[PDB]
């Protein structure tokens, strides 16, 4: 029976299996059927057989696929998939693949194996997924992700049936997405990684000469490189961008070339291909510095060519433009603040104001703290609305706004270089301790406030509250303390008051130093560099096409004589280096 | 250049050809003597148009047992053959009562191809005997045409294993509609 | 030989985790043993793999919540008394069983806790101030008092909420008997509430630092500094 | 507040871990038994013959050392 | 301000503005203000953030300077 059937293929034992294949023959059965395959996940004899292994040997599979043969049922019964939700479409191969059993693996491809054949089951989606292990649900990328070179090489140069290597899943991922998004930033992780990506790209080249793998892209449209930058993934990343090849008929495939040298002086150009502003096609460091969402984002900016393209870019636009954005709000700031006050000129200006606040919004909807900017021009609004009705209250409208603007103002500080620093760390404040003490003490001060009114014994705690703040400052006299049943109890209480209300305040700059700003002194330089080419994209986003076009930096170059002959013209940026070590 | 997979999955009431329908598109030789209760674990390369595509052919029947386990074959399913036989009327009206609930269940917002088997006997002497000992007639292509359009069918063909009429034909839009990648979404959450 | 227990009712992995052994129990909690005939012994069992990852069960016997017997994790953090207390918790097993826990009950369930003060706070703001509905929310805040109270002596900076509980007394004998200064006793007490609210804070990830930095400071430095400020000025007064 | 800027964030997980705490023995038996955290795993069979039936906290791991 | 109380008027108010920072003088504009209301809100955030910002540079010069 099947239980028998189970052990005997996990003890190994081929006695045993004497006579089963009269047995089949006789009632007909095939060792694909229902009652041999396991309810639960449609197990079949074969992978059982492949999980036990006595020292990498398993005298069964040589008898049940001869079996298995004899009956007629070989494609079914190599091809059966499992059907659980948790180990869905997995495969004999698969098991082979896992187990590193390169002559199990062999024999599986000599006997008809699928080897296109997908496992798409929740155990082998990502962790966001909660799936384990993700390695592209092929048996070529399964055996590129674990470190299996033979195996590789096996199933690309097998001649019963080649495993093209372009072969996309149903994310769209192919073998070098997949390899990408195994890596991790170990350093023994990056150095297999990429030894197995090398010889991937160099294999698919030669089987693949009109054709370029890294081309392709997966139904998110993501090529290897992009998705490297996007995960997080470094040391590929790093690897993929400074890839050098020394053999001729791939030298199309590396990207960093060296043109000339002097002596002690190197200046190798760079690919620029896919990694720079202006272009139709993302860009990588857009998506580095735009939706990347990785820890190591820092890191990334420190590779050759990536840091100095901001350089590079910085002469054109970072030094000699920040000036103009600056300008234009320090002016919309003037024509609002006219507001308050040649009527015909006058009135002019009047309408330009309006005109400017609807421009900010005009341009703040098509961007879309960002937020509090929207505020303002939302403030805008009303104030048309109620200037044509006469009412009296736009003037509040107006004040929110106006200090909103002034307010505003340190964004532009932050863009520049010397106040950089400074205004971030103002923000971070405002934003982590300052606003939650702001919001805690509001919450004890009305409680207080309902306090100092029971000891007094809505209008008559509005005169209280007011008076109270005057009391803050100190300008205000103790009107309260006159009228109140039990000043004796509340003349220590309203001290403390004022005592735990500064204290806690000033805990919070205390706070604020090292358990806010411990991390910010220390990634202040990574992250005003992080701000700065936040800054620097966004002036290059706004020009139009032809002006951007104006200044692509780096120079054209013919790399060499390509495979047409026509020369390939990367549009490479160059980078000078000089090292006395070395000759 | 690379060939792309897409999985097709055959539903319909047993003996209107579904498994001979396979087996003919598989190997082009009808089996006159033996034919198993399912085809499965096959996969057939076709071109249609500049693209060449393996097509992995699941089939489900319900004779015993099968009906259990036919669910978990619905799932990634690219593109449906609905089937059912021209010389048997009673397989038609069962299609929109209990066929359709269940693949929209399984798997809505896939394409389908509602397709009549055995154009040869819808002529034969015997099975218009056969049918008109009931006062009945074979299904009229009118009401294959009609049914087509009252379930949202991809399209309407007709085939016939013995002779081998309207297969390559037939499959070929089956993967022409898989490889239609639906409409984005409808009425998609914020 | 383990499960044996001393007069005090100590486990060896008990006793190790409660005086500090970090070393023992590291060792004792991660034991994993070859022979067969002794499998049973060791704790830590690795279930399968697929590759480069790996999944091991471990041994909760012991060392979980909800257990007749004492709890190894309850004892590390209730009456641990021990200067590597911190280093106690890195171990594998340790760490991921507070993170469990925080999916079930961390994350989704302080709030419930934090409003149930919110709510208490308005019930008691309420006092100053539809008469019967008034004077029923008017004895619901002596209720709320009273349970504050009742689940204060259940528990035993819970001697600051015992104060609170303390005060709230009072009120109920001097109300009735009319007197004028049960008002006082409501001011100290209120405030003490609002006050309170910090603990709440302090509950939640982002606030869990800052208010614990403010009472720490209320504690080591302000305290003294005010000790010591008081009578100087007393004297300055004299002078 | 020198020995707590560098002990902060190991408090925080003591101050947590003590929250956590009283929450669960606050419930009743039956609210802490909804929430036994862990999944029964008969380790394998025991001298009598029944599995010893531990209740199991899984670990997940992936290291690329060794094999 | 000046907008909300609705040269010389200007100047009337910068210098009792001043006192106000200092608090030796008493609060002669708000008395004649057209909207007072939102100015008493503005007038105290105007002093928190005058104060805060230069609280900050406290802290922005020990570390970052
Ligand atoms: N004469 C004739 N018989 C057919 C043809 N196609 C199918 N059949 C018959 O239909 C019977 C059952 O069809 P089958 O493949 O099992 O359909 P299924 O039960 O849905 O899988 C077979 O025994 C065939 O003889 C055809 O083109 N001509
Ligand atoms: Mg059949």
């Amino acid at each position: 029976n099947r239980p028998i059937l189970f052990d005997i293929v996990s003890r190994g034992s081929t006695a045993d299996l004497d006579g089963l294949l009269p047995f089949l023959l006789t009632h007909k059965k095939r060792l694909t059927d229902e009652e041999f395959r396991e309810p639960s996940t449609g197990k079949t004899c074969l992978p059982k057989a492949l999980l036990n292994l006595s020292n990498g040997r398993n005298d069964t599979i040589p008898v049940l696929l001869d079996i298995a043969e004899r009956t007629g049922n070989m494609r079914e019964f190599i091809n059966s998939p499992f059907r659980d939700i948790y180990y869905r479409g997995q495969t004999a191969l698969h098991i082979a693949i896992e187990r590193r059993c390169k002559h199990y693996v062999e024999l599986l491809v000599a006997q008809g194996a699928d080897v296109h054949a997908q496992a798409r089951g929740r155990f082998f989606q990502p962790k966001d997924e909660g799936g384990y292990f993700y390695f592209g649900e092929l048996p070529l990328s399964l055996a590129a992700c674990t470190n299996q070179p033979h195996i590789v090489n096996y199933l690309t140069e097998n001649p019963h049936k080649k495993a093209d290597m372009r072969r996309q899943d149903s994310r769209g991922n192919t073998v070098l997405h997949a390899l990408v998004a195994i890596a991790d930033n170990t350093r023994e992780n990056t150095k297999f990684v990429t030894k197995m990506y090398d010889l991937l790209l160099l294999k698919c080249a030669r089987l693949f000469p009109d054709s370029n793998l890294e081309a392709v892209l997966n139904n998110d449209g993501l090529s290897p490189l992009m998705m490297a930058a996007k995960t997080g993934k470094i040391g590929i990343f790093q690897h993929i961008i400074r890839r050098e090849v020394t053999d001729e008929d791939t030298r199309h495939l590396s990207r960093k070339f060296k043109d000339w040298a002097y002596g002690p002086v190197y200046s190798s150009l760079y690919d620029l291909s896919s990694l720079d502003t202006c272009g139709e096609e993302a860009s990588v460091l857009e998506i580095l510095v735009y939706n990347s969402k990785i820890e190591n984002r820092h890191e990334m900016l420190a590779v050759e060519p990536i840091n100095e393209l901001l350089r590079d870019k910085w002469r054109k636009f970072g030094a000699v433009s920040f000036y103009i954005n600056v300008v234009s709000y320090l002016c919309a700031m003037v024509i609002f603040t006219l507001t308050a006050y040649v009527d015909y000129l006058r009135l002019a200006g009047e309408v330009i104001t309006l005109f400017t606040g609807v421009l900010f919004f005009f341009t703040n909807i098509k961007d879309l703290f960002q937020l509090l900017y929207f505020i303002y021009s939302v403030l805008v609004i009303v104030s048309a609305a109620l200037y044509l009705a006469g009412i009296e209250a736009y003037l509040a409208v107006m004040v929110f706004a106006l200090v909103l603007g002034w307010m505003n103002a340190l964004y532009f500080t932050r863009g520049l270089k010397l106040t950089g620093t400074y205004s971030i760390m103002i923000q971070k404040i405002l934003f982590k301790d300052l606003f939650r003490f702001l919001l805690v003490y509001l919450l004890f001060m009305i409680g207080y406030a309902s306090a100092l009114v029971s000891l007094l014994n809505s209008e008559t705690f509005s005169t209280f509250l007011l008076d109270l703040f005057k009391l803050t400052i100190g300008m205000g006299d103790l009107e309260m303390l006159s009228s109140t049943k039990y000043p004796v109890v509340f003349i220590i209480l309203l001290v403390t008051y004022i005592i735990l209300t500064f204290v806690l305040l000033l805990n919070m700059l205390i706070a604020l130093m090292g358990e806010t700003v411990g991390q910010v002194s220390k990634e202040s330089k990574h992250i005003w560099k992080l701000q700065w080419a936040t800054t620097i994209l966004d002036i290059e986003r706004s020009f139009p096409v032809f002006l951007r076009k104006a200044f692509r930096s780096g120079e054209m170059v013919t790399v060499g004589k390509s495979s047409d002959g026509t020369p390939d013209r990367r549009w490479c940026f160059r980078v000078d280096e000089v090292n006395w070590s070395h000759w | 250049m690379a060939a792309i997979r897409k999985k097709l999955v055959i539903v319909g009431d047993g003996a209107c050809g579904k498994t001979c329908l396979l087996i003919v598109f598989s190997k082009d030789q009808f089996p006159e003597v033996y034919v198993p209760t399912v085809f499965e674990n096959y996969v057939a390369d076709i071109e249609v148009d500049g693209k060449q595509v393996e097509l992995a052919l699941w089939d489900t029947a319900g004779q015993e047992d099968y009906d259990r386990l036919r669910p978990l074959s619905y799932p990634d399913t690219d593109v449906i053959l609905m089937c059912f036989s021209i010389d048997s009327p009673d397989s038609l009206e069962n299609i929109p009562e209990k066929w359709t609930p269940e693949v929209k269940h399984f798997c809505p917002n896939v394409p389908i191809i509602l397709v009549g088997n055995k154009k040869d006997l819808r002529n034969d002497e015997h099975t218009r005997r056969e049918l008109a000992k009931m006062k009945q007639e074979p299904v009229k292509p009118e009401e294959g045409r009609d049914m087509a359009n009252r379930i949202g069918a991809f399209g309407y063909m007709e085939c016939s294993a013995k002779t081998k009429d309207g297969v390559r034909e037939v499959f070929e839009m089956a993967t022409r509609a898989a490889l239609q990648a639906r409409r984005g979404k409808k009425k998609s959450g914020c």
